């Protein structure tokens, strides 16, 4: 299990 | 299990962790290590309720489900000035709104 | 052992040094104090939670990292700046 970079997570949150 | 905490007074937040089996007193020691005020000069609060020095964090409502790294629980911190101040915690800035 | 990160609205966040080294930018800085004139409280708080969440769950099923859509763009910018 590997934690996503915060940039990726923040962008994914804009997609939702 | 480990609990994750934001210890908050005014505009200061300490991000720290402890065990559910940690006493409230042990938390005050962490704070003493950072802010240089001993346990008897501190009051700690959760949900505007004073925390007992001899209680574990878990007994106080800090559990793995409740106090997570993604979403830590707040502990309020009041210092002895002779007299303890009322809990003063400053809010973070307000997040914007969407279109 | 601990480092102090200061937001643009003057909040101080006291985080474990090892956790803050998740940020490549912060790791490039390091005294025990780093000032951010461009990152507000509600973003820097989340950034700090990310450090802890990452250190804890890296190499761990990983629970979701909650991000309100309202803070996401600011968080994106901050994380880019912070290289994390």
């Amino acid at each position: 299990n590997k934690v996503g970079s915060l940039q990726y997570l923040a962008l994914a949150a804009l997609i939702k | 299990m480990d609990v994750f905490l934001m210890i908050r007074r005014h505009k200061t937040t300490i991000f720290t962790d402890a065990k559910e089996s940690s006493t409230v007193f042990e938390l005050k020691r962490i704070v003493e290590g950072i802010l240089k005020r001993p346990p008897d000069e501190q009051r700690l609060y959760k949900d505007d309720q004073l925390l007992d020095d001899g209680k574990t964090l878990g007994e106080c409502g800090f559990t793995s489900q409740t106090a997570r790294p993604q979403a830590p629980a707040t502990v309020g911190l009041a210092f002895r000035a002779d007299t303890f101040e009322a809990l003063c915690i400053e809010p973070f800035s307000s997040p914007p709104e969407l279109p | 052992m601990y480092v102090k990160l200061i937001s643009s609205d003057g909040h101080e966040f006291i985080v474990k040094r090892e956790h803050a080294l998740t940020s490549g930018t912060i790791k490039a800085m390091l005294t025990n104090e780093v000032n951010f004139r461009e990152i507000p409280s509600h973003v820097l708080s989340k950034v700090c939670m990310y450090f802890t969440y990452k250190v804890r769950y890296t190499n761990s099923e990983i629970p979701e990292f909650p991000i309100a859509p309202e803070i996401a763009l600011e968080l994106l910018m901050a994380a880019n700046f912070l290289d994390c």
